[PDB]
């Protein structure tokens, strides 16, 4: 979805979002 | 060693433990040397209203020796970019423009003139209106405030305008077929192009162009003008330095 | 998401000598080639490889009679703000700058007569004493003899030797650093003519040519004129 | 932690030509195709592609009778904004910029009558003299002849000829950069017809193609209109 | 065209432009 | 020439500068 | 296009300690060659290569007559401020910092006639009572005994124990970590000579070398002088 | 000394500081 | 713990944090 920069993993995906299983 | 001088060509001596270099030369180097912003020309700003006195950038003429007049005058044919930083020194109360856009436009070697209004903003009354070739379009156009700004300064590139496979400093000849005394030393834009500043402030503040000089390439040397009068002879000439006695 | 930065407290301030350019608001500018033959790179390069006259007096040369003698040529004190060396390219590129290391050379043309033999003396006087007066004081430093006839003209490196690795381009009050001495030339035997009539005086021509070991390190702007 | 950065002076201002676009605030717009041919990428490439009448009078053509001779037939100074080639598309595109460097071709359709002949000259005088006034001036300069009847027009080349590697768009008073020259036909033959009745007189058109090796080069705004 | 600094492509081109087929 | 910055090529030079031939 | 970024509040703040330097607005600057002998890197190595004099009294050194016996000779409270560690190289370093973790050593350097013989004993008093004031008391501690006459000096290890792994470089009023204790030395022999007349007393230089596992860490500005 | 960072090397080794030989 | 953004060692860890052994 929106977002597509090449800057938006700086917060690796456990800080940025959540988590499923 | 015996010297059969005369034809030209110096003739050196090189004496026993002859010393080993360091520095390299380096900071001799013509490009090095000329490759930084100095504080050349000061202007008065325009009124975005009535007709402007298209400014141009011919660094080619020295006089006051800040060390980059004599320099640039040291070769024959001088060829680089250029790349300006204009400033502006508030000239009264730093208080009396509560914005202040200057259009700084640069315009390349050519670039018409004949610039009267043309433009307008309207907005509830007033309506302030604008240079006609001051907007924005073709030749880069530079809007920065006078107002908290830290720095009322702005900057940027300017490749090589001028049709001149190289741009001469001292032209003996002339410089259109009217041999007119004034086109003498001129030839038709020996130059970096022009700029136009216009902003609603003119007075309460000068400016300070400056330029960059990267890729200078210079050509046919010159003998470098003295710059200091003669001493007393027999001895030295006493600047006070960093060094010093005292 | 948004990149975590910090400004220096410096910031926004201008800087003189960035190492870095500025916005390229023109672009794609294809430029002309030169066909320009004579062209440099490098100052010292020109210097080295080309003199320039030291100014005696008024005059690039000095004198020989045949009542000379003992009585000293040509004197000055050998830093680049000295008054012959003065307007020439050596030392008028100089003050671009702070500092040189290099020792210099000079050439002797002399222009007398075709009639006219001088014979003769340099001499380079390190500093320390106050300026030795008479070829018999100097003689006693490293001097050169050298005879016009048949020579046409001549050269003498002079070189440098001090303790610093680089002195001063601006000359001042007597310091360690400042002075590297005398350059003198002496008149080892006076003059001589066809005639006395006919030829006078002979002379010769002091030029100026920047060693091989000599080079200039660190710009600097230009004072006041003085 | 926090990256360490310092703003340039100018920081916060315009710039109405920075190598770089802006914030992407609509995304994944995909677009339709586009069928439609005659289509472009450069400028330049049409104005060589194709001709454009030049101004002569207020028509785009001069005569010949079979009273002239001596007098030149048409002349105009070799400068992008020289009367006949203002109306021009080469012309016109050219102020959209500051410089050319480019030689131009003129074609030539005589239009008299089927049972009419002209024979003729043109001629190139390079900038010197004040414009010579007469073939017999003019012919000792580069010229062409050329002789209607089965040719059904003819084409002319004005070659770049100059110092400078690139002249001005913008005409001015005289430079040695402005002016490239004139450009002039002439009656080297009076016009001819199966009677001086029915066929009074002959035109013929002046045409401007670019030039093959012609370049504009400089984008400039728009000063005032005059 | 007048874009030649090495940092137009933080927004990926979807965002940054459009696309034809 | 003075510019010993890892960064004077954001602008490629073509932007940056001019070109001889 | 535009990258994204955001200050920390922190942002346009000095820092005294910024781990990177600033602008570099002078560049290029070849620097010359150094020849110069006795350089160093760190600190703590002069001070371990090398002994200072402890100040007993004003002196560098005590006493030693044959009147002596039980009382001590030589005093001090093991601290890095107390009054003998004042003058010394080893403990002037030390107040750059805040703390130090090491085992000094002193050398007994006995300067007395040559005909002179004192025999003796040094003592460390770990912190506990309250000075003990007779060797009958020290004994009973870690000490050493030693014999002038052919040394010509002697060697004590004052080690390092206590429960912190860093102690204070700044003394102050009792604290666990102030005090290591006292450095003692005794006549265990009261001194003799060939003559009570000729040679009175004999006397022993005090200096303190850096011990092999001592290090200071922690540099701290320099309070008020007092 | 006192420059751990990464970014101490974005001017070069010879306008940041000087050479010996 | 609470550092999941690839600029924290900006500061190589000898200036960031501390050190054991």
């Amino acid at each position: 979805g929106n977002s597509g920069s090449i800057v938006q993993n700086f917060y690796m995906q456990q800080y940025q979002n959540s988590i499923d299983a | 060693v015996t010297n059969v001088g005369e034809d030209g060509e110096p003739g050196e001596t090189e004496p026993r433990h002859a010393l080993s270099p360091v520095d390299m030369h380096v900071h001799t180097d013509v490009s090095f040397l000329l490759d930084r912003f100095f504080d050349v020309e000061t202007l008065e700003l325009s009124n975005l209203t009535g007709s402007p006195a298209t400014h141009v950038l011919d660094p080619f003429g020295s006089t006051a020796q800040l060390a980059w007049a004599r320099l640039l005058n040291t070769c024959t044919y001088f060829f680089s970019d250029l790349e300006l930083s204009i400033q502006f020194k508030f000239t009264t109360t730093p208080s009396s423009v509560g914005e202040g856009f200057v259009w700084v436009k640069w315009f390349p070697v050519g670039a018409p003139t004949k610039t009267t209004d043309a433009w307008q903003l309207e907005g509830g009354g007033n309506s302030v209106r604008i240079q006609q070739l001051a907007v924005a379009g073709m030749s880069p156009t530079v809007v920065f405030k006078i107002a908290g700004s830290r720095s009322q300064a702005c900057g940027f590139s300017v490749p090589y305008t001028s049709m001149w496979r190289v741009v001469p400093v001292f032209y003996n000849g002339w410089g259109a077929p009217t041999k007119e005394k004034a086109t003498y030393n001129w030839l038709p834009g020996a130059h970096f192009g022009s700029i136009l500043l216009t902003s609603d402030a003119h007075d309460k503040g000068g400016c300070y162009l400056r330029y960059r000089f990267p890729r200078a390439n210079m050509y046919c040397p010159r003998p470098i003008p003295p710059a200091f009068t003669r001493p007393a002879d027999k001895t030295r000439h006493k600047f006070p330095t960093n060094i010093n006695k005292q | 998401a948004p990149i975590r930065v910090v400004s220096v407290p410096e910031s926004d301030s201008f800087m003189s000598s960035v190492p870095d350019n500025s916005t390229p608001l023109y672009p794609k500018v294809v430029v002309p080639p030169r066909q320009v033959p004579g062209r440099f790179t490098n100052f010292i390069d020109v210097a080295k490889q080309t003199y320039s006259f030291c100014s005696i007096s008024g005059k690039p040369y000095f004198e020989v009679t045949n009542t000379s003698g003992d009585e000293p040529l040509f004197q000055m004190d050998v830093s680049l703000s000295a008054a012959e060396l003065h307007g020439t390219y050596v030392a008028s590129l100089s003050s671009f700058f702070a500092q040189y290391r290099g020792s210099l050379n000079f050439n002797f043309i002399f222009t007398g007569a075709a009639a006219t033999k001088a014979k003769f003396l340099v001499a380079f006087v390190p500093p320390h004493s106050a300026a030795p007066k008479t070829r018999d004081e100097a003689m006693a430093c490293i001097h050169a003899v050298w005879d016009v006839g048949l020579n046409s003209a001549f050269s003498f490196n002079v070189p440098y030797s001090s303790p610093a690795d680089f002195m001063a381009v601006y000359s001042a009050e007597a310091t360690v650093v400042n002075v590297s001495g005398w350059l003198q030339v002496y008149a080892l035997t006076a003059l001589t003519s066809t005639d006395i009539a006919v030829n006078s005086k002979g002379r010769v021509l002091v030029a100026v040519s920047a060693g091989p070991d000599f080079s200039l390190r660190h710009p600097v702007d230009l004072p006041d004129k003085q």
